[PDB]
RNA sequence: UAAUCGAUAAACCCCGAUAGACCUUACCAACCCUUGCCAAUUCAGCCUAUAUACCGCCAUCUUCAGCAAACCCUAAAAAGGAACAAUAGUAAGCACAAUCAUAGCACAUAAAAACGUUAGGUCAAGGUGUAGCUUAUGGGUUGGAAAGAAAUGGGCUACA
């Protein structure tokens, strides 16, 4: 018994909101995308191959989740969290009459364990 | 339709301890690909510009790796065979700003950083004088 | 397979639908220039091959095109010329020849009753005209094309332009006429500027064998170059490299008419002074008037050196001097 | 089971160079100095000598992590030259192509 | 003649994928790398660390899905969680698959000790993109 | 000499090895252990033979362009298939070409170079079909693996 079930594609509404398909990262399901896109080398008669059972478009990270409209929605939700810079220290001629130390801090992020 | 009622609720405190000020934070983005670091750039600014924080970009040079072996398996030695290993370099200059601001992008940077990527972080702490320099004698 | 590209369509025309939705732009103004910028965004592939890269266009871009249905449901073809392999190109073969006739006929006509009102039309040389190539001909004729028959439609094109044009005929031979623009290989002069008081000013940039140099001329001061904060001649004891700083000047007759700057870094003795040279032959073109730019492009002044030294090959010494190669 | 004999020699001359590394570089100290004089420097040197023969670091091979291929082996994969190009190849490594200049 | 990650062209009849059908010189021109992470940068390290995780993740992938993977693995580390895309016919009962992704998703974390991620996509057949 | 091996016409000779004081080391002499790396297996393990069984990888023609599925024709057909003012040739595809890389073009370089030939090199990168070891052709420790009568290939130093 197999079963053959139609993609989001035909579900997918007009004005529906991306991000709330692609919040996260995402290893780029065709069945969740309902944009027809061809990755890869054409063929003499052919054409670039479809979004179905394409390695190619799988291998590269999708920012789908990063479109404007959610980067947008997500740095509103974030400005509770920051804190206003004083207007003070605009120029560097008085960050160095108040504050002459610097500190160099080395940070760093690397995959893996 | 059915959209949740009452969906925030976050816990945040002002603590009366004084914020940390950075003078530069630089972000020193290495990667394998040009497409994904534009992206990314591109990502970062609009970021950058919602906080307001005036970010400025531009880009190291590259930095190409290339090393040779044989190209058979017994012996072959005339014939070799040359792998070469790229690595472009984005840098985003951000100034003025406090240790929440900082944590906040550095938290929205990183928690969305692609997986071919790496990101090295240098932050210029600004502090005035410690306790035992501004007027002492000895 | 025209079923498959009309779904397509549909396909398509909801993906920039809800491309358009999700980039957060206006669907009516949503074009091919923003439809390549939110898929280089969305989807950032870095290859060097362009067309590896994923594209979403129209499928009538896309999928190559088509063939047209050569017969009707009875069978009979619809061009008299079906049988003839190539109906496209012997169609417009024929044509060429029954336009060459009338053109014949007509002009005969005008020879017998002693009028002659055309003109001579075929040098277009000023325009930069050109014919069609085989694949700008394979690109309209949608069946394949061989060389053999391409220079016979070009030998063909040739005997109508001889001959006196008429007003349809002109036009006709013109949608086969390539007007190619690449001959004003002129360069761009820079316009002489005035920076603090200071008159007769240019700056010049050149490169060379990884040497990069960088002059600044004023054409109000007296004749010297200082090279890097110290002078020319303490900078180059060499006398060619002198010759070389000359080479620009003495073209131009500018030798103390003129008082530069020059900052070049990277490079050995001679290629730092080539990129100097280079770059004031560059500057010197606003002091000059046009006339002598051309007398210095075409002496060598304003054209860079690709000579670079070539990189190492395995198995060879000096990515030429080959191993001693033993016979036996 | 390992790859070869070979390499489960070298993990044993491993392990034994990691447990001695502190007296290795304790004794060391001792022998690598002139301040001291060298009547304990030559004790030190009967001290040294007792030790194990597989403790020292100077045995230890570096070899393939795939098939223990003593020589051919860059140290920043642990891996052969052949086994380095079937995985880069086959395009399972990132960021290693062929060099085109 | 060049042999490494190249599929002989048999009469015409052999059914080749895109991965397959493109040589080793078309990496980073045509074809994307299988695997993506951070040991294979400039100034970074750990390399050979994910190299031996990666080839492990292979045989351990191909050995758990036998008969039905269609293409290679994609092997995505970022930030301390990775996550493996594969390609799988439709060969397996769905109660089938899930006790398996349930079983790897456990078992892989607590070996690596570090978070899997397992993303399947279920085809009819295996694409193929040359000649058949 | 008790003391490896393979390569050894173009396509071997600073070649496996981008690398040998113990290790590397598969060689030898002295000595020890034989379900002896693994959870288990009348099992492990063998650098034992066969590259004239292999795969994986390369050399050569080779910067030569041909190979080839589906077809068609020949007063039969082993086989061949061309006349551009054209006389039986169409041809998916693999090659070539194009494209890509040396961050602007052009050039150049790099890369690529199909089907096959040399029973070409590799059981010693790694796994291996067949034939052979199991108190040994297996597994551990120590010490030695010289030396040049002579011939030769490739490089460095010079003979000013
Ligand atoms: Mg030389
Ligand atoms: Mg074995
Ligand atoms: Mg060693
Ligand atoms: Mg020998
Ligand atoms: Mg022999
Ligand atoms: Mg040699
Ligand atoms: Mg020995
Ligand atoms: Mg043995
Ligand atoms: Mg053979
Ligand atoms: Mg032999
Ligand atoms: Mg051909
Ligand atoms: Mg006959
Ligand atoms: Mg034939
Ligand atoms: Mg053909
Ligand atoms: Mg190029
Ligand atoms: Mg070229
Ligand atoms: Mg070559
Ligand atoms: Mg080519
Ligand atoms: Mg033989
Ligand atoms: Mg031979
Ligand atoms: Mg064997
Ligand atoms: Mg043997
Ligand atoms: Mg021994
Ligand atoms: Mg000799
Ligand atoms: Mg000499
Ligand atoms: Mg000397």
């Amino acid at each position: 018994r197999r079963k053959a079930l139609p993609p989001r594609t035909e579900k997918m509404a007009v004005d529906q909101d991306w991000p709330s398909v692609y919040p996260v990262a995402a290893p780029f399901k065709p069945s969740a995308v309902p944009l027809p896109v061809r990755m890869g080398y054409p063929v003499k008669r052919g054409v670039p191959m479809a979004k179905e059972g394409n390695l190619e478009l799988l291998k590269i990270p999708n920012f789908l989740h990063l479109t404007p409209v959610a980067i947008k929605r997500h740095c509103e939700a974030l400005k509770d969290f920051c804190t206003e810079w004083p207007a003070a220290l605009d120029s560097d001629e008085k960050c160095e009459k108040h504050f002459p130390i610097e500190i160099d801090t080395a940070d760093y992020v690397s995959a893996g364990p | 339709v059915d959209v949740p009622k009452d969906m925030t609720k976050p816990e945040i405190t002002i603590s009366d301890e004084p914020d940390t000020l950075y003078k530069r934070l630089s972000v020193l983005v290495k990667g394998h690909d040009k497409a994904v670091l534009d992206s990314y750039e591109y990502f970062a600014v609009l970021a950058a510009k919602e906080l307001g924080i005036s970010i400025k970009v531009h880009e190291p040079p590259r930095k190409i790796e290339r090393f040779t072996l044989l190209k058979s398996v017994h012996i072959f030695k005339k014939h070799r065979v040359q792998y070469e290993m790229r690595t472009l370099y984005r840098c985003l200059e951000l100034e003025h700003l406090t240790g929440s601001t900082a944590d906040v992008y550095l938290e929205y940077i990183q928690r969305n950083l692609p997986e071919g990527v790496a990101m090295e972080v240098t932050k210029t702490k600004l502090e005035q004088l410690p306790e035992h320099i501004r007027k002492p004698i000895w | 397979t025209v079923d498959f590209i009309k779904k397509q369509i549909e396909e398509f025309n909801i993906g920039k639908r809800h491309l358009a939705n999700m980039m957060g732009e206006d669907p009516e103004t949503f074009t091919q220039e923003d439809i390549d910028r939110a898929i280089a965004y969305l989807f950032p592939s870095g290859l060097f091959e362009k067309r590896a890269r994923p594209i979403m266009k129209h499928p009538e871009e896309i999928f190559p095109k088509q063939r047209a249905i050569q017969w009707g449901e009875d069978g009979r073809p619809f061009h008299f010329l079906f049988y003839t392999g190539k109906q496209s190109y012997y169609s417009l073969m024929h044509d060429t020849y029954g336009k060459l006739l009338d053109v014949e006929k007509h002009h005969n006509q005008l020879r017998a009753k002693d009028l002659l009102a055309e003109k001579t039309k075929i040098l277009k040389d000023p325009i930069g005209s050109r014919w069609l190539i085989k694949e700008e001909l394979e690109e309209m004729l949608v069946e394949k094309l061989s060389d053999q028959d391409y220079a016979q439609f070009i030998r063909l094109l040739e005997r109508l332009s001889a001959l006196p044009c008429g007003a349809t005929e002109e036009d006709f031979v013109n949608r086969f006429r390539r007007s190619i623009p690449i001959q004003s290989k002129k360069q761009l002069i820079e316009p002489l500027q005035y920076d603090e008081q200071g008159m007769a000013f240019s700056r010049g940039e050149g490169k060379r064998k990884t040497a990069k140099a960088e002059v600044v001329v004023y054409g109000q001061g007296s004749g010297r170059i200082d090279v890097n904060g110290v002078d020319y001649l303490l900078y180059f004891p060499v006398t060619q490299d002198r010759e070389q700083l000359m080479f620009p000047l003495h073209f131009l007759d500018r030798l103390g008419k003129h008082d530069m700057t020059c900052a070049v870094s990277g490079g050995g003795r001679s290629a730092q002074a080539g990129a100097v040279r280079l770059a004031m032959a560059r500057a010197l073109c606003s002091f000059v008037t046009e006339d002598e730019v051309e007398w210095m492009r075409q002496a060598g002044l304003l054209t860079a050196d690709p000579r670079v030294r070539e990189r190492k090959k395995p198995g060879q010494e000096g990515a030429r001097r080959k191993f001693t190669w033993k016979k036996r | 089971y390992y790859v070869d004999w070979k390499m489960l020699r070298d993990v044993k001359r491993r392990k034994m160079a990691y447990e001695y590394a502190d007296e290795r570089l304790r004794i060391n100290s001792l022998r690598k100095n002139t301040i001291l004089p060298k009547d304990l420097q030559e004790v030190a040197d009967e001290e040294i000598a007792s030790l194990p023969r597989d403790s020292c670091p100077v045995r230890i091979r570096n070899r393939c992590v795939m098939t223990s291929r003593p020589r051919g082996v860059k140290r920043r994969w642990r891996l052969s030259r052949i086994v380095f190009r079937h995985l880069a190849d086959h395009g399972q490594l990132s960021g290693v192509q062929r060099a085109m200049w | 003649k060049n042999r490494a990650a190249r599929v002989r062209v048999s009469k015409g009849d052999k059914p080749v994928t895109y991965e397959e059908a493109h040589a080793p010189h078309y990496i980073a021109h045509r074809k994307g790398w299988l695997s993506l992470h951070t040991g294979n940068l400039d100034g970074e390290d750990h390399a050979a660390e994910r190299t031996v995780e990666d080839v492990f993740l292979r045989k351990f992938m191909l050995g758990t899905f036998p008969g039905c993977l269609a293409d290679q693995l994609v092997l995505k580390r970022r930030a301390n969680q990775l996550e493996i895309c594969a390609l799988v016919l439709r060969q397996l009962p769905p109660h089938k698959f899930y006790f398996l992704v349930g079983y790897s998703e456990t078992l892989l974390s607590h070996f690596y000790k570090c978070p899997v991620h397992l993303h399947l996509q279920t085809v009819p057949s295996k694409v193929v993109y040359k000649y058949i």
